[PDB]
RNA sequence: CUAUGUAGCAAAAUAGUGGGAAGAUUUAUAGGUAGAGGCGACAAACCUACCGAGCCUGGUGAUAGCUGGUUGUCCAAGAUAGAAUCUUAGUUCAACUUUAAAUUUGCCCACAGAACCAAAUCCCCUUGUAAAUUUAACUGUUAGUCCAAAGAGGAACAGCUCUUUGGACACUAGGAAAAAACCUUGUAGAGAGAGUAAAAAAUGAUCCCAAACAUAUAACUGAACUCCUCACACCCAAUUGGACCAAUCUA
RNA sequence: GACGAAGACCCUAUGGAGCUUUAAUUUAUUAAUGCAAAACCUGCAUUAAAAAUUUCGGUUGGGGCGACCUCGGAGCAGAACCCAACCUCCGAGGCUAAGACUUCACCAGUCAAAGCGAAGAUCCAAUAACUUGACCAACGGAACAAGUUACCCUAGGGCAAUCCUAUUCUAGAGUCCAUAUCAACAAUAGGGUUUACUGGAUCAGGACAUCCCGAUGGUGCAGCCGCUAUUAAAGGUUCGUUUGUUCAACG
């Protein structure tokens, strides 16, 4: 029902968490919290886990 | 279970018939008590064993004195039945610097000097 | 599991020592008394614990409560203990630093 | 098949009664098959008296959470929470125990205090006490029995499994007949001294089971408890500390 | 009679040796092929047989069958803490930092003032990485191992809920009538019920709750015998067919 995916972020690259999405729902997209540069990103996701 | 014993109050509470069966007075009370055992810290519960050590009451009969305040009340109301407790009695006052290496307790409990 | 008392009244407890771990709040802090998600109550300021019982007045925002003290005859109350910590030192002292 | 014999005459025999006895018979002589192998009219039968796997030497002082043992004298502290484990016949950690060392509070404890849904317990000022915490260093015990009590299981029984509070035992001594578990009692030696503690019954199957006693004044008897004269380290298991030392060799 | 001086049966061991396999791991050896090597051998791979090494978790009706095995919530555990269950009833799989709590160890686990910024273990492999997962659910986890030993060997351990029977109220009956008989329920007494989810011969000692013989009461026996009741343990208490949880039937 649910799958964890690598969640990665656009500027200040290299950040990788797995967060939780319903699988029903496609793919996703936020706006949190970057502390490379310590900012508002829009991270999306890359490979489902 | 088996528990410590907490004596109500009332029973500690002497009544006219009691005051005149014992050599007592309600008013102007007694110092110190003389306290011997008579019975076993041994078949005994450990919280009596400590009390009897506290108290100096290790050996048998062997009278041996304390203050007759509630602090001390207190812990004698937990062994009172492995000990009788006398009032001591001192018709001759408290002995001075002098005659305290002749004195002498008599079994009713007075301390006299020189026998 | 353990969810009682850890420090009784007329104890000198410091700044985040719990003083006591609770399932439902048999104990609501009061004066320096801080809650955890978890209902524990930790001593936010050093001092000595001492237990009241005081009036309850829940927050509005909650539901469960502020319906129940709805339903009450007049002259009622909810009363309910606290645990409250009297702090012993004061916040601080001035000393002299410079003679100028 | 029976009897004798059972350290016997014999580590399988003797006496009788029996099956075969010109055959797939029986037998002397030399040779062959060798151990996870041989041989087997398969019975796990036999391979030098003990073969579901010979015997000897070596690896080998195999390994053994199992059984059995473990050697001079004397003294002292010293016991039944628990957790995990291809784990409950054991181990490790903890708890308890011991020694040495540091420091200052430890135990008992009234008043106050601990919730909405009976016993008691927790916590501390004082008080009686002198112990407790901390550090350094090791071993050993661990899922015990009975009795009083409150519960759960089997009736509220089966002398029943289990949890909890306490006591005793595995330590001395005296009593209830003998008696670990009930009652009395602890710190230890000598005495041809003394005082006590507990402690006596009322009105089915070998062979009953102390003997007796209705009426002379309630006191006495009774310990390693206590006192007395003298002397003192001189009555626990596992474990731990200490003081001595027999005999031999060497300087 | 001195539990008088070999052989069995039950349980345990992370003992041993096996047997079978559709239990795990292997193809080293052989046989087929297939591919390279100069008509045969050498190397590699796949498939099979043949073997080879290896293991048999835990709590339990009565051992087996069958369930469960981690974590969480309610009574036992009435009022700080803790306390068992194959006892009782159900589900789940932002960074930094004073102080503390804890599932009686450890490993894990839990709360958190201020301050700065935004609003189910270890090992392994893939990985630049920021770190990452399944199994480990026998849930403190051997990386991968089952069924079974009637041929087995060694070390070792070994005051009855439901009921049977007699006495109490007679109350129900008995052609009239409780007592001439059963005497229902119950109560008071003495005695057991283990499986499912050890006789015979030989010699017998003893009790009486007496089968016979002996003594006595009543009778509805008008009488021997019958019936019940009291007393009585000196004596006696058969031979056979069929069969051997041991009785039962039959002459
Ligand atoms: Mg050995
Ligand atoms: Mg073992
Ligand atoms: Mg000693
Ligand atoms: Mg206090
Ligand atoms: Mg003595
Ligand atoms: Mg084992
Ligand atoms: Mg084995
Ligand atoms: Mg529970
Ligand atoms: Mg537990
Ligand atoms: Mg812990
Ligand atoms: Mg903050
Ligand atoms: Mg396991
Ligand atoms: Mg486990």
């Amino acid at each position: 029902k649910n799958i964890l995916v690598r969640m990665v972020s656009e500027a200040g690259t290299g950040f990788c968490f797995n967060t939780k999405r319903n699988r029903l729902r496609e793919k996703l997209t936020l706006l949190h919290y970057d502390p490379v540069v310590k900012q508002r990103v829009l991270f999306v996701e890359k490979k489902k886990i | 279970k088996f528990t410590r014993s907490r004596i109500p109050e009332k029973v500690f509470q002497a009544s006219p018939e009691d005051h005149e069966k014992y050599g007592g007075d309600p008013q102007n009370p007694h110092k110190l008590h003389i306290v011997t055992r008579i019975k076993s810290t041994r078949r005994r519960p450990y919280w009596e064993k400590d009390i009897i050590k506290m108290l100096g009451l290790e050996k048998a009969h062997t009278p041996q004195v304390h203050k007759n305040i509630p602090s001390v009340n207190a812990k004698l109301k937990v062994v009172k039945h492995l000990i009788r407790i006398k009032p001591l009695k001192l018709p001759q006052g408290l002995p001075a610097e002098e005659n305290m290496s002749n004195t002498c307790l008599k079994s009713t409990g007075e301390l006299v000097v020189q026998w | 599991r353990r969810q009682g008392i850890k420090k009784m009244e007329g104890h000198y407890v410091h700044a985040g020592n719990i003083i006591a771990t609770q399932r439902h709040f048999r104990w609501h802090p009061g004066a320096h008394v801080g809650v955890g998600k978890n209902k524990c109550l930790y001593a936010l300021e050093e001092g000595i614990v001492r237990y009241t019982k005081e009036v309850y007045v829940p927050h509005p925002r909650n539901t469960e409560a502020v319906d129940l003290i709805t339903r009450l005859p007049k002259g009622a109350v909810l009363y309910k203990t606290f645990v409250h910590v009297v702090p012993a030192k004061p916040e601080g002292t001035f000393k002299l630093v410079a003679m100028l």
